[PDB]
């Protein structure tokens, strides 16, 4: 009678997740 | 290149054993007994070394 | 059912203590000696015994996966009762 | 097989076999065994005088260039007159694979250092020395490298105590750390855990 | 030419100095040598386990994986995907940990102390990650030679993913003050090179052969549980110095997180150990309901499964470079023999000629990217 | 014999020697001692302090696990020391203080206490009692120390007829007061010492505890050699390397050592006296930044 | 696929020359890590209040060892010995006898706990849920014996904390 | 045959002038290790104690045996000469602290059934 | 603004019964938030919680001056919260035990006591067991 | 009197002054090292009790000894020890340093840091988790508050 | 976070980017302490038939 029920990512997934280095460039020449 | 001494093996020196610890030691080379409450043959293939049994007492703390 | 032994120290429910002339006894000096109060033989004599018609039954202790491994227990026997060896309760057919 | 199982890799296993056949056949002089086990894993048992050039060779050989000394260790079986087996584990990152090579000693006998071919073996060997007392000829500086100063004996022999001989405290007396023969307050225990009826059939020995 | 003696992680270190240079450098160890691979031959697998969370102790289920690996290859079974699926999630996480305590410890070591604290709130938020997923905070026991010892509790994945979407500012922050500091590249830069040809010589692994330019990696060349199932790049040094090795560490955390972020968008259901009771104990329930199941967990509990005759050498990508197990078996239920083999005792060993011609402060600096724990150093 | 107190092992850290010892001034110079040679054979060690438990935390490495207690007690009740005395079999009584304090004199420390201990150890049924007095204890000393040290002896053989008394002279060690206070000086040629080393003391009370015929008996500690005071000082200074307690320790040190020939001493308990050169040199060590003195026999 | 960490090569015109002129002379960089540094000062720390705020914890986490009871009172132990068979650390020591009903019960049931490595082991290989590990962490002592815990001790623990044990077995035993 | 592979000495005599240069470097050292490590024991007494530890192994026949002793003891000087000991390591060959042992048979007979 | 933190200082300052209250609970906790009132201790602890406040600090107990013997108004130790106040106060539940209470059993402490250690009521360990060789007892009766 | 009602109020100022200010040196010896640092880390803030990171030997308190003890290292810490000044403490962190531990059984590690100095707190865990090591600290605060040394000088 | 307008531009300025989109402590986008029952389904082997031990 009652189904499976465990620790699962949601329907459609997680959302992306941000890896890449960002330093970003203030400015004064 | 070859020694060719005559002369048995001895490497007491080299163990690090204490000198009370070889001199006063009685090992017993057997094969273990089959324990009676089983059947089964496997625990008496090979040889066992052991030594005697010393003195045990009760820790004063927890016995 | 904690008694006390002649020397005044508390009996556990091992039955343990230490003798008039055991000077182990010092280390309870200024200090004191752990006894658990509830002994679980008496608790488990104060249980009554359950009534079943059935001349075989099961025990698990309760609460189900939470207890002990379940065990079937034979009724046949009237003079004495029958003894779960895991929890300690007692069962019983309704004699008469 | 099912999903339990470790699945087989025949590709690999036929590529050990045949890299090992190549090896024995190169060097006839020193290899004396060549095997390659189920989880393809490749073991090349050679005499004690060719740990040099059979290393030599592994790691400049074209075809082998195994360039990486991954691991050096020696295992004790008390039942052999050669009562250690030093085992040699390498790496060829160009080919992707990986080598095993065994050869033996005893308590008298050196082995040659591998220092020359691998420089990573300085330690291994020095480890090796320490723990098991297996001397290596023409080390540049052979010593105990994890044991205390002055301790006696090589603890990793099987018949070396589990607890040792000696045990520290501080003695008020002398004002210094003094050793004194082991005294356990709990004596350990031993646990004869080895069951009769007999586990894997596949490896069941001739009853001589 | 003078000789000093920089006394008692834990290390004894013996110098002569001619001025400022360091002429030879011999390092003393053994000061936490505790007879773990001798220990090990008087335990059951299963009790031999919690001895891996001890040995590299800032990467516990690294370790724990590895002696899994190899009990696996020598038992001939294999773990069910979503066992490996976890096992390769947290040895990512794993590896963020100790590449956060690898980089603010050399950081701290050479003067700058503010980034360890802030990036030890992140290791505090995984530490609370294992406690939740194991029940302790870092000697966790988690992976077994069947595969996890219990599944993941019912909101684990929304908050590793709720902590992984804000680690790559940490990150940022970290860079922001490391990287283009000029102290900090003068501390590093063309410090402790090493060239390519040597490291191989030397048993380096790990960030030591890829910072020369070596590409080399475990998770990629041989991999071992779903590393092949994942997508990352390795990051590839051009100079062989500290400087090229803090950038490989610190990229090796963005594609931590990478990986991560993959593990939980494809974890698949199913159970977590071995469906085998003669290998992994059976549930609970079954246990004390099913003869069959009671009887392999008293054996497994007591006498432990015995492992087939054979010897194997398991290696892992470990944070800190090829971790590796050579395990023998003898039919019974023991261990043989287990010798443990951990990266830092070559980079160690390597020390002295890579601190040849620098500075007394370049010694601590050469130490840091080396990247060195004592306890998988002298077991 | 109480088979709990029945010996057991080999003589070393957890094994056990029978004896259940209270010991007395035990957080002292020669205490310190006696408790390290008890407890390095693995015997029961109460340790009676009326100090503060830090000033004791330096004798608990002293013994295995539960070996040694510590309970606090006050010489002027005699239910505390009862209640330290219960269940031991070596009472040691090592009580004792040089100068006199606004609440114990020379009489309360050398005489009453000694008397109550004494007491109640024969109350309790304790079997061996060892009491510390001096070599040059008698009651017409012109000195209030040596006069209390002889009451005090005298009392103690009344109230335990079966007590141990020793007497030793003038200690010497790393803690002792005799070679430090020469040597932070920085009179003679009439006053003659014969010093004794600490370690040989703290073994004669554990051979005197270990000995069965050694009940009623007294004993002298001297050292092997017997110097003059001039000389003695010389030779410290000598050691050291330096250049060349009101009213009561002046007037110890400037009277002369007695000669106690008919007391047994060390070397009827199995010990061969160490000469004071063997050890001035690991004592006197600190004091700085080879010609031994002559000596009268 | 692999990643160059270090593989750029500076632009040589006079504006990027004169830029890192700018960036040597005027110490730019240095300005921005004293102003990550300020961005840090002004926000909320990560202080909790301790001991009047406490740490997350979970129901499977390992606690000081309790030796719990049926609901009836009678102990779940029955002398069995795989928590001692199974001790890692050999931490455990366990005698046993029939009771004076005929139970199967410990007369003695040590753990030393300055052995033990709190790893859980003895609590997943019993078989009545009797030897558990509980939440308690807070049981710091002054002396080595009183960490030398006797079957005493671990049942007054058990009847101490049963209330919390058995929440937390509530909420984790559906996961064994 | 007992054909064995060398390891220093052919025969004894060379085994034998090895341990008698191992022995003149101790001899040497002892004074040195006596100031060194502030020691309260005496140039004298060190010695005997270097000769007593040469003498105990004064049984042995076998050539490889003993170039291994001479390995050894050259490993014990080497860490007593850099100073890798401490003064704990060196006062360990006295063992200043242990009871002794008595021989004969009634004491052993006393104290416990170990012979 | 400034007013808008300078009105919340003087809220948390009216909040814990005045100024007298306020100094009470800044020298005794070191802190001065105020939240709702989880529940009461049997003891005299009290509890709070905010969960506005961050993780980890969105929980606080205000210990009680006098448990079972000592003077705690300066001495507090995380040993003085009861088992079912500590499962909420450690966030392994969700559910203080107010709305819902622990199972009663006869076997559980009704009044919990702190770490004894340093104390005279500390745990002293001891054998359990009882003698296991029996010596023999001569006759009281001489033979002859 | 007067008197004992001085050196009452003298005791506390000291006790406070001593406790309130604790300057440990650890010996991160093994893993247990880990949960100290993680003590000092922003969650915990040790400093904020006034127990500073880092102390130097000369200049320190109390001696935390965090992980196995090894016969090889016995001495070093024996020596460290002897060289702090007099009013010092000794905390034993986690099983190792308590009793041995995991490594109990073994030729090589020392059964208990107790055996080579005074232990005054023992915390016990593998490893403890920072808060009880926290836990610890304060425990050892208050045996700092229970003591009374111009009472025992005045009463002497 | 309980940060004031003025403080969190004076941040945002100093650090560089926006700190109110990712920040380090923990609030009420966690789970929930309390979680109802899992399920936990069983491996391939719980067949009952056709699942010999000798085939796996
Ligand atoms: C500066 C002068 C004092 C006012 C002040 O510091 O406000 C800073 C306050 C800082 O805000 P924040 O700490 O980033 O935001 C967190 C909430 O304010 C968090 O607010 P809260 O609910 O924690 O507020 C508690 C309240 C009560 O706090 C207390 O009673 C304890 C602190 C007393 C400090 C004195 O704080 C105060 O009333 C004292 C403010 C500072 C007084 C100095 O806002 C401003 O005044 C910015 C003005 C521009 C500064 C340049
Ligand atoms: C002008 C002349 C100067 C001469 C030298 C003076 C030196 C400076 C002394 C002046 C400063 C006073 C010290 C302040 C101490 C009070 C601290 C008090 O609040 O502590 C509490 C009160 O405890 C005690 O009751 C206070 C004892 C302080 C000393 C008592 C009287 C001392 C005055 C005697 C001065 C005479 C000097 C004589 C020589 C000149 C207990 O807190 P605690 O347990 O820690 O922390 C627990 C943590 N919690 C709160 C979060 C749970
Ligand atoms: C920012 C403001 C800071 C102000 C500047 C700093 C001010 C410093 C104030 C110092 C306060 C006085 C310190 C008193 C304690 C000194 C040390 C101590 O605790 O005493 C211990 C010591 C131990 O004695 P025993 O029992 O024999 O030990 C045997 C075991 N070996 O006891 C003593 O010596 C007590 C000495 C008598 C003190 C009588 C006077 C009372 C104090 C007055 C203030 C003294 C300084 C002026
Ligand atoms: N040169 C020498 O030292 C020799 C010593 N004498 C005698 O030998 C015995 C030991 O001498 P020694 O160890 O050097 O002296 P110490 O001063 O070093 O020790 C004296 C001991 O007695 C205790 N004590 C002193 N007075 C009292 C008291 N009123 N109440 C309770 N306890 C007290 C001390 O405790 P606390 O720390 O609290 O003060 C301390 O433990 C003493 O009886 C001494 O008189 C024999 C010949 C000389
Ligand atoms: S937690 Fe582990 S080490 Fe501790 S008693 Fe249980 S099985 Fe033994
Ligand atoms: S506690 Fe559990 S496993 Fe241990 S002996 Fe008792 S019933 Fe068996
Ligand atoms: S006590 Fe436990 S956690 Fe600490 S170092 Fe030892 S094994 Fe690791
Ligand atoms: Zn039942």
């Amino acid at each position: 009678a009652s189904k499976v029920k465990q620790d699962m990512p949601p329907p459609g997934g997680y959302g992306p997740i941000d890896y890449k280095r960002n330093l970003p460039r203030r400015g004064l020449s | 290149q070859l020694i060719a001494v005559d002369e048995k093996l001895d490497i007491t020196t080299l163990t690090g054993v204490p000198e009370e610890h070889i001199k006063t030691r009685k090992v017993r080379i057997f094969v273990p007994a089959r324990n009676n409450m089983q059947s089964g043959v496997n625990n008496t293939k090979k040889w066992k070394m052991e030594f005697d049994t010393r003195e045990r007492w009760e820790n004063p703390l927890m016995g | 059912g904690v008694r006390t032994s002649p020397t005044g120290e508390k009996v556990t429910h091992t039955g343990q203590a230490y003798d008039d002339g055991d000077y182990r006894r010092v280390r309870f000096s200024d200090r004191q000696k752990e006894v658990n109060e509830n002994f679980a033989i008496d608790l488990i004599a104060e249980q009554p015994v359950s009534e079943v018609g059935s001349r075989v039954i099961s025990c698990d202790g309760g609460g189900g996966a939470l207890g002990h491994p379940r065990v079937y227990i034979n009724l046949d026997k009237e003079t004495k009762t029958g003894t779960c060896g895991y929890c300690g309760l007692q069962f019983r057919q309704p004699h008469h | 097989t099912r999903p339990t199982i470790r699945p087989r890799n025949d590709v690999v296993h036929k590529q050990l076999s045949a890299f090992g056949q190549y090896v024995a056949e190169i060097l006839p002089k020193y290899v004396q065994q060549v095997q390659v086990s189920c989880f393809n894993e490749l073991e090349i048992f050679i005499h004690p005088d060719g740990v040099i050039p059979v290393l030599t060779f592994l790691r400049d050989h074209t075809n082998a260039q195994f360039k990486s000394l991954a691991d050096l260790t020696a295992v004790d079986v008390p039942t052999r007159q050669n009562r250690f087996e030093i085992v040699y584990n390498l790496l060829s990152l160009r080919f992707n694979s990986r080598i095993r090579v065994k050869t033996y000693t005893d308590e008298l006998t050196p082995i040659e250092s591998s220092v020359t071919v691998y420089k990573a073996a300085n330690w291994y060997e020095r480890e090796i020395w320490d723990m098991f007392g297996v001397f290596f000829a023409n080390h540049p500086d052979l010593r105990r490298i994890l044991t205390d100063y002055g301790f006696e004996g090589h603890p990793f022999r099987k018949d070396f105590p589990l607890s040792g001989y000696v045990e520290l405290r501080y003695d008020d007396e002398v004002k210094r750390v003094v050793a004194e023969p082991v005294e356990l307050a709990q004596e350990f225990r031993k646990f004869d855990l080895n069951s009769p009826w007999e586990a894997f059939p596949a490896y069941r020995q001739p009853p001589e | 030419n003078l000789t000093l003696n920089f006394g008692p992680g834990v290390l004894r270190l013996v110098m002569e100095l001619s001025g400022e240079m360091v002429r030879k450098c011999d390092p003393h160890i053994g000061l936490l040598h505790r007879g773990t691979e001798k220990l090990i031959e008087y335990k059951t697998y299963l009790q031999a386990l919690p001895y891996f969370d001890r040995l590299d102790y800032v990467s516990m289920m690294c370790n724990e994986q590895a002696y899994s690996l190899a009990v696996e290859k020598l038992l001939n079974i294999q773990p069910p995907p979503r066992a490996q699926w976890i096992r390769v999630l947290f040895g990512e996480i794993t590896r963020l940990l100790n590449h956060i305590m690898a980089v603010t410890t050399h950081a701290l070591d050479i003067g700058a102390m503010t980034p360890f604290f802030w990036m030890f709130e992140e290791r505090e938020k995984m530490f609370e990650f294992y406690e939740r997923v194991s029940g302790a905070r870092m000697h966790a026991a988690y992976i077994r030679p069947g595969g996890v010892h219990q599944d993941l509790p019912l909101g684990l994945l929304d908050d590793i993913y709720e902590f992984s979407k804000n680690f790559s500012f940490r990150i940022d922050e970290l860079e922001e003050m490391l990287t283009n500091n000029r102290i900090w590249r003068n501390r590093t830069v063309d410090i402790g090179v090493v060239t390519a040809e040597d490291a191989l010589n030397y048993g380096f692994s790990g960030v030591m052969l890829r910072g020369s330019g070596i590409q080399w990696d475990l998770r990629k060349t041989q991999p071992y549980d779903v590393y092949d199932q994942v997508e990352f790049d390795v990051p590839i040094g051009s100079r062989g110095d500290c400087y090229d090795r803090y950038l490989c560490r610190v990229e090796e955390m963005r594609q931590s997180l990478r990986i991560i972020s993959q593990c939980l968008n494809k974890m698949p259901p199913g159970e977590i150990k071995v469906d085998d009771a003669k290998v992994s104990p059976p549930k609970r329930a079954e246990m004390k309901t099913s003869m069959e199941s009671l009887i392999h967990h008293f054996k497994l509990y007591t006498e432990g499964y015995q492992v087939p005759p054979g010897a194997t050498y398991t290696a892992i990508e470990a944070p800190k470079g090829e971790f590796g197990v050579y395990l023998v078996s003898d039919g019974s239920s023991r261990p043989y023999r287990c010798k443990i083999k951990a990266p830092g005792f070559a980079h160690l060993a390597g020390l002295d000629k890579m601190s040849k011609g620098h500075m007394l402060a370049d010694v601590v600096a050469i130490i840091g990217t080396q990247d060195i724990v004592f306890g998988e150093v002298d077991r | 014999l109480h088979h709990a107190l029945i010996p057991h092992g080999k003589g070393g850290r957890s094994s056990v020697s029978g004896i259940v010892a209270t010991v007395f001034g035990a957080t002292g110079f020669l205490g310190r001692y006696v408790v390290n040679h008890l407890g390095r054979m693995g015997s029961q060690v109460i340790v009676p302090y009326r100090c503060e438990p830090y000033d004791t935390m330096h004798l608990r490495p002293m013994g295995d696990l539960g070996q040694i207690i510590f309970m606090e007690w006050n010489g002027k009740d005699k239910d505390s020391i009862r209640k330290v005395v219960e269940h031991s079999n070596v009472v040691i009584n090592l009580v004792g203080r040089e100068w006199e304090t606004k609440n114990f004199d020379f009489e309360d420390v050398f005489v009453k206490i000694p008397h109550a201990i004494a007491q109640v150890s024969k109350e309790a049924g304790v079997e061996k009692l060892i009491h510390i007095s001096h070599l040059n204890a008698d009651i017409k000393s012109p000195s209030r120390y040596l006069r209390s040290k002889a009451v005090g002896e005298k009392e103690v053989r009344a109230a335990f007829p079966e007590a141990t008394i020793i007497k030793p002279s003038d200690i010497f060690g790393r803690e002792d007061r005799f070679l430090n206070y020469f040597a932070s000086m920085r009179l003679g040629k009439e006053t003659v010492k014969q010093p004794v080393y600490i370690v040989d003391v703290s073994k004669g009370i554990i051979n005197a505890i270990k000995d069965p015929d050694a009940k009623g008996k007294t004993f002298a500690f001297v050292g092997p050699n017997r110097y003059l005071l001039f000389d003695l000082v010389q030779y410290i200074f000598a050691v050291a390397y330096r250049p060349f307690t009101t009213r009561d320790k002046v007037e110890r040190v400037h009277m002369s050592d007695m000669t106690l020939p008919h007391l047994p001493g060390l070397e009827d308990l199995g010990i061969q006296a160490t000469p004071l050169e063997l050890k001035a040199i690991e004592v006197l060590r600190r004091h700085r930044t080879v010609k031994p003195a002559k000596t009268v026999n | 696929t692999y990643k160059f960490v270090n593989m750029r090569e500076p632009s040589m015109d006079m504006k990027s020359v004169t830029d890192r002129a700018a960036q040597t002379l005027l110490w730019t960089e240095l300005v921005r890590g004293l102003g990550m540094t300020l961005s840090y000062l002004f926000r909320e720390p990560a202080t909790i209040n301790y001991p009047f705020e406490k740490g997350p914890l979970s129901p499977r986490f390992r606690g000081e060892h309790a030796l719990r009871r049926y609901p009836s009172g009678e102990e779940r132990c029955i002398a069995c010995k795989l928590c001692e068979a199974v001790c890692p650390a050999q931490a455990i020591t366990i005698e046993a006898e029939p009771r004076a009903d005929g139970s199967r019960r410990t007369t003695r049931y040590d753990i030393d706990m300055t052995k033990c490595i709190y790893c859980g082991f003895c609590q997943e290989a019993c078989p009545v849920d009797a030897i558990v590990e509980g939440p308690n962490f807070e049981f710091s002592t002054e002396t080595h014996e009183e960490l030398l815990y006797n079957k005493e001790k671990l049942l007054n623990n058990g009847d101490k904390w049963e209330a919390e044990i058995a929440a937390n077995i509530q909420a984790d035993y559906l996961y064994r | 045959g007992t054909s064995v592979k060398p390891i220093f000495s052919r025969d004894m005599n060379e085994a034998k002038r090895r341990v008698r240069e191992l022995y003149r470097a101790w001899y040497r050292e002892v004074p040195n290790t006596v100031h060194l490590f502030q020691l309260d024991i005496s140039v004298k007494q060190g010695r005997d104690k270097v000769r007593e530890m040469f003498m105990k192994n004064a049984h042995v026949t076998d050539p490889r045996v003993v170039d291994l002793l001479v390995i050894k003891g050259k490993m014990e000087l080497e860490e007593t000469i850099n100073v890798w000991k401490q003064r704990t390591h060196i006062m360990r060959f006295f063992h200043e602290t242990e009871a002794p042992r008595p021989t004969d048979f009634l004491s052993k007979f006393y104290v416990g059934h170990d012979p | 603004e400034l007013v808008q933190v300078l009105r919340r200082g003087l809220q948390q300052v009216s909040g814990h019964g005045g100024l007298r209250g306020y100094l009470r609970v800044l020298f005794r906790a070191n802190d001065v938030r105020v939240g709702t009132l989880v529940g009461e201790d049997k003891y005299g602890n009290k509890y709070y919680e905010d969960n506005k406040q961050f993780f980890g600090r969105h929980r606080w107990v205000i210990y009680t001056t006098e448990m079972n013997g000592r003077d705690t108004f300066w001495d507090v130790d995380g040993s003085m919260v009861p088992p079912e106040w500590h499962r909420w106060l450690h966030c392994m539940t969700d559910d203080p035990p107010t709305t819902k209470p622990p199972t009663a059993r006869k076997y559980i402490w009704t009044n919990h006591k702190f770490n004894v250690s340093g104390t005279p009521q500390q745990y002293v360990p001891y054998s359990t067991t009882r003698k296991k060789i029996q010596e023999w007892v001569p006759p009281s009766t001489p033979y002859k | 009197s007067r008197g004992e009602y001085v050196v009452a109020k003298l005791d506390d100022l000291v006790n406070w002054a001593r406790r309130s200010s604790l300057w440990p040196m650890t010996f991160g010896l093994a893993c247990c090292a880990v949960e100290m640092m993680h003590m000092a880390a922003p969650r915990y803030d040790m400093d904020r009790f006034g127990v500073v990171f880092r102390a130097s030997p000369r200049q320190s308190d109390v001696m935390i000894v965090a992980g196995t003890l090894t016969n090889k290292m016995a001495p070093a810490l024996r020596k460290v020890y002897d060289q702090m000044p007099e009013p010092r403490y000794v905390v034993s962190m986690g099983s190792c340093a308590n009793g041995g531990g995991y490594y109990h059984y073994s030729y090589s590690v020392v059964r208990g840091c107790d055996r080579i100095v005074p232990v005054d707190i023992y915390v016990p865990g593998c490893p403890p988790t920072a808060e009880a090591l926290l836990y610890g600290i304060l425990q050892l605060q208050r045996k700092i508050k229970r003591e009374k040394r111009l009472r025992i000088w005045y009463r002497r | 976070a309980s940060a004031t307008r003025v403080i969190q531009l004076l941040r945002n300025w100093a650090s560089g980017r926006d700190l109110q989109a990712k920040l380090q402590l923990r609030y009420q986008e966690i789970s929930k302490r309390t979680q109802p029952p899992p399920k936990l389904p069983v491996g391939p082997s719980h067949k009952l038939s056709n699942n010999y031990y000798c085939t796996r």
